[PDB]
RNA sequence: UAGCGCCGGCCAACUCCGUGCCAGCAGCCGCGGUAAUACGGAGGGCGCGAGCGUUACCCGGAUUCACUGGGCGUAAAGGGCGUGUAGGCGGCCUGGGGCGUCCCAUGUGAAAGACCACGGCUCAACCGUGGGGGAGCGUGGGAUACGCUCAGGCUAGACGGUGGGAGAGGGUGGUGGAAUUCCCGGAGUAGCGGUGAAAUGCGCAGAUACCGGGAGGAACGCCGAUGGCGAAGGCAGCCACCUGGUCCACCCGUGACGCUGAGGCGCGAAAGCGUGGGGAGCAAACCGGAUUACCCGGGUAGUCCACGCCCUAAACGAUGCGCGCUAGGUCUCUGGGUCUCCUGGGGGCCGAAGCUAACGCGUUAAGCGCGCCGCCUGGGGAGUACGGCCGCAAGGC
């Protein structure tokens, strides 16, 4: 503690929401708020950190997926300041089950990418230059940093398990480990290793992130 | 009202074990507590204690399960898959020594009340007696 | 001496001719109207073989009467609802009996049949000799866990007390206003009323609008609710009396006094009916009009009351009652407390686990269990016929 408890990590939502199964990390209710638990949450984040530098330094990828209006600067952020790829813009049905289909739209990606940095687009009139343009644009708005993934990860970083349950039930499927940053409303079920925290309130999300992908760097 | 305290109790275990609880409360008896002993010696139960309920005697039960299971759906396997109730009221089934059933090939055990307490089918087997049919677990 | 059935799928066996919904085959599905592996005949093949088919009957398949081994929200199936007799079932702790229950010994469980072993007909069928097994019931002894019984205790079920609360729960009298319709007046002029548009109809005996006085019957506008009460059917003005049910609090008294319930008894919307009242409005039947070659104008029983019958429904939550366990979120009605909240009871909407053929249900279960009751066994024929019981009858079981 003494890190968590001035980030507002403690902070949850409010009783209308909360999830019976998350009982075992609330700690108390005031003005009609839920407390998380900090301490609970330390060996928790303790656990999912040796977890974490041991995937680290075994070489393996995590997949960060965060896709909240707040959540997208600092996953992105996090995520370049690393090897790790990352999906903030929205999450795709399919990007695991069906990786071999995403995979092609790579492909085209990095080919399209590659032909408007090349001298035969002399020809083509400009109608279908703006075509590809916007076909690029749009490759390019989702499949960033999703194109660091030559191969399924080995983890799967979710900041809201419910709002990407998508992700999370993906995940299961292909028995890929699930990190998740959950909260009140969350199913602690689905989550393999999981920080009880705070989604909300930028600056868990920010610290959290960022301490782990200082333990991964370090872990290099 | 309540007519059978022992299916009473096996409906309990089963409801609490189904929710994977880690506690379960039933009110006390000396019957009960037998056939909570019996259970716990076959390892279907963590174990049990005499607890006091707002000036009442209580037992409480300690349910175990296996380990956290992989891919979708992770909740652990039971321990006790099922447990049903043999002889009932209104309906007394009794059994010799030659018509003890043996439950699951022996993967299971089944409950006798004998003359001489409360056995299992083996212990019941080994001794040579037979009696009221109460429960088979698996 | 080698025959008999079959070759569309069940179910192992495929081609060519005759055929053209004809002759015919068929256990089911069905095949046949000119290109039939389904009909008739050939060749070939399959199965059995001194036999092969067919018909009749029983069991199985049929978990399709379900004890092993079913079901009742919408597939057939929860009684219209209460109270309750017989019966069935039944809290916690000790003690005596050993009726059920379990065990041991023993008598019986004839022979033959069934099983095992060994033998005689050259084998087998057949037979012989031994050995067990055997549901059940006597008889003697042993055990007391669970049922039973008896004796003594306990308060967690149930009932009572005390102090409060809400309510169209019921019965009996009394009376408040707004309509509607008539009667008696005053003034009033030509229509009123009605329809999709009209007609019938009323009005010069002065209608309809409107003012005042009087009579009579029926029903309670806003409040009003997705609300409340009751076991159902049902219950709305207000006042008073006599009563039924129910919730909370104090834990104060009792010691299991409980649950269900075949018959019985009682209640039972609306419409009918007998004997008497009443009749404003509406209105079966009926008298009229008219158009789309239902709708408007009138009107009888009836709807209203007292007593006595009738006992029927989509009498529905299409879900019998009682008790226990299994995440929560939200909106309401009503209590209590230390009053952002806890704690009970009732009524709705989402939804964990779970269940279901699915729709969906989900702490007011259609989930997990226990006890008792009532029903279901393909569709029609048919809620029909006969017989019985109950009604004045229509009709009801």
């Amino acid at each position: 503690v003494k890190e968590l408890l001035e980030a507002g990590v403690h902070f949850g939502h409010e009783r209308k929401r909360w999830n019976p199964k998350f009982a075992r990390y609330i700690y108390a209710e005031r003005n009609g708020i839920h407390i998380i638990d900090l301490q609970k949450t330390m060996e928790e984040l303790e656990r999912t950190f040796r977890f974490i530098e041991d995937l680290a330094m075994r070489g393996g990828t995590i997949l960060f997926v965060g896709t909240k209006k707040q959540a997208q600067d600092i996953v992105r952020m996090e995520a370049e300041r690393a090897g790790m790829p990352y999906v903030n813009q929205r999450w795709l049905g399919g990007m695991l089950t069906n990786f071999k289909t995403i995979s092609q739209r790579v492909h085209r990606l990095e080919e399209l990418e590659a032909l408007f940095a090349s001298p035969e687009i002399e020809e083509r009139p400009k109608k279908e230059q703006v075509r590809l343009k916007h076909e690029l644009e749009r490759l390019q708005k989702y499949l960033s940093g999703f194109r660091l993934l030559k191969r399924l990860p080995d983890a799967i970083f979710v900041v809201d398990p419910t709002k990407e349950a998508i992700a999370v039930r993906e995940a299961r499927k292909l028995f890929i480990p699930v990190i998740a940053l959950a909260d009140t409303d969350s199913d602690p079920d689905l989550v393999d290793y999981i920080i009880p925290g705070n989604d909300d309130a930028i600056r868990s999300i920010q610290l959290i992130l960022s301490r782990a992908v200082d333990l991964i760097i370090q872990a290099r | 009202m309540l007519t059978d305290p022992i299916a009473d109790m096996l409906t309990r275990i089963r409801n609490a074990t189904r929710v994977y609880k880690e506690s379960t409360d039933v009110p006390a008896s000396r019957f009960k507590e037998e056939i909570l002993r019996i259970l716990a010696r076959e390892g279907f139960i963590k174990g049990y204690e005499r607890v006091d309920v707002d000036g009442k005697p209580y037992l409480r039960v300690y349910l175990k399960y296996g380990p956290r299971r992989q891919g979708p759906d992770p909740r652990p396997e039971q321990v006790i898959h099922h447990i049903r109730r043999i002889s009932k009221p209104g309906r007394r089934v009794y059994v010799g020594v030659k018509e003890i059933p043996r439950v699951r090939r022996g993967l299971g055990i089944a409950i006798l009340s004998t003359s001489k307490g409360v056995l299992t089918d083996r212990e019941a087997r080994k001794l040579g007696v037979g009696g009221e049919l109460i429960c088979e677990v698996w």
